[PDB]
């Protein structure tokens, strides 16, 4: 059905900056009635989406003037002539022309700051936990920027994908930074079969991972 | 003022049916479609369907036919969505929205969590350096707050340590159970010289667990 491709998935801006979000629907959105049901929403964290612009270019009541939309055929743009704090969130285009109504994947409008590398901290399973037959290895990757980060776990130098649960905070209100934990969960027995436990963070600020590591036998 | 008031959070056994309500006030209810939309982390906004109260005209997103049922009572001004055969894939926030040409007003959303689990207080595991390291000038500590149900929990560090040095990692639902963590960073001039404690409130089990952070091994 109607795929709505929004780029970019992430728009860092400084407040006051202009912002442009593209929405490329996979077909024209002109209804038989001649209207074009291309709309734009914002959802802020903790909140429900809200309509911003309906039928390509009309601003829904109460929507700030700095918001305008344009486009036609398969290219539609939301524009925020000057990004203000209140405008931060996930913007979604949407076509209401064809059933089923669809939405773009979202564009997260957030604050741009200087690239920052993660402070990586790795912790072995606690004795409290191991006592119960579980073993969670935790890696905090704190206060980095941009949001994009890739974390690789290695157990004795071989990558481990399974067991890994990653959780990002949302953008820090104070430093515009992101954090994430990555938890590698094993049985005590899996855990106890190996020595070298490595959390590797790949991020923009680095042409090679931040590697954080422990050996079970030194811990 | 157009308001759509949804029913409260649902905790549902797999296989159960839930019926979400949506109370529409501020306008003429049988004049507008009510849309139902699904939002599930990492799945953007997925339309489920619509119903036109009074006329019972519905549209359903294809793969929701057989799963979602919409009903609307023009007398109560309430629309309802039933979802039957609940599985972990249906764990999401559901929205009703007023629809006509866009989805111009949304409900606050209804969160549905599917889970077999009994109310489980979290196991709380300290995350402190060990492994024979020397601390830098700052030390990152944490608590891994594992296997609870339901949401949510509150991690608080020495009561007022969100000074702010704290990262709370949103909880992730994994096999009907939750795990979150929380990091804190303090100068090592302060730790372990002084007491750092994570206090983990799990209201839903009338459970609070304080865990003193101590070196997990030689430092
Ligand atoms: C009035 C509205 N009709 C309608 N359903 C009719 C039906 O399928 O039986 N609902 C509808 C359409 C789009 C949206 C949008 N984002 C919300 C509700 C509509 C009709 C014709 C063109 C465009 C919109």
């Amino acid at each position: 059905e109607l795929v709505m491709t929004q780029s970019p998935l992430s728009l860092p801006v400084s407040l006051g900056d202009q912002a442009s979000i593209s929405c490329r629907p996979s077909q024209s959105l002109v209804h038989s009635n001649g209207n074009t049901y291309l709309h734009w929403y914002l959802q802020k964290p903790g909140q429900s989406p809200k309509l911003l612009i309906y039928r390509v270019s009309n601003r829904f009541s109460g929507v700030p003037d700095r918001f305008s939309g344009s486009g036609s055929g398969t290219a539609f743009t939301l524009k925020i002539s000057r990004v203000e704090a209140e405008d931060l969130g996930v913007y979604f285009c949407s076509q209401g022309t064809h059933v089923p109504y669809t939405f773009g994947g979202g564009t997260k409008l957030e604050l741009k700051r200087a690239d920052a590398a993660p402070t990586v901290s790795i912790f072995p399973p606690s004795s409290e936990q191991l006592t119960s037959g579980g073993a969670s290895v935790v890696c905090f990757l704190n206060n980095f920027y941009p949001k994009d980060i890739n974390v690789k776990w290695k157990i004795d130098g071989s990558e481990r994908q399974n067991g890994v649960l990653n959780s990002w905070t949302d953008q820090d209100s104070k430093d515009s930074t992101y954090s994430m934990s990555s938890t590698l969960t094993l049985t005590k027995d899996e855990y106890e079969r190996h020595n070298s436990y490595t959390c590797e963070a790949t991020h923009k600020t680095s042409t090679s991972p931040i590697v954080k590591s422990f050996n079970r036998n030194e811990c | 003022r157009v308001q759509l008031l949804e029913s409260g959070a649902e905790l549902m056994k797999p296989g159960a049916s839930v019926q979400i309500s949506c109370k529409a006030t501020g306008y003429t209810f049988s004049e507008y479609w009510i849309e139902w939309v699904k939002e599930r982390p990492g799945h953007g906004l997925e339309w489920i369907g619509e119903i036109l109260p009074g006329s019972g005209r519905t549209n359903y997103r294809e793969k929701f036919k057989g799963k979602a049922t919409f009903t609307a009572d023009t007398s109560s001004n309430t629309a309802y969505m039933q979802l039957s055969s609940l599985t972990s894939e249906d764990s999401a926030v559901y929205y009703c929205t007023r629809g006509y040409s866009s989805m111009d007003y949304w409900g606050q959303g209804t969160s549905v969590t599917v889970s077999a689990a009994k109310t489980t207080p979290p196991s709380v595991y300290p995350l402190a350096p060990g492994c024979g390291d020397t601390t830098g000038s700052s030390v990152t500590l944490g608590c891994l707050v594992k296997g609870y149900f339901p949401e949510s929990v509150t991690v608080t560090w020495n009561s007022g340590s969100l000074s702010s040095s704290v990262h709370t990692f949103p909880a992730l639902l994994q096999s009907g159970l939750y795990t979150m963590s929380s990091s804190v960073t303090v100068p090592s001039s302060t730790w372990p010289s002084q007491t750092v404690t994570c206090s983990v409130a799990h209201p839903a089990s009338s459970t609070t667990v304080d865990k003193k952070l101590e070196p997990s091994g030689p430092i």
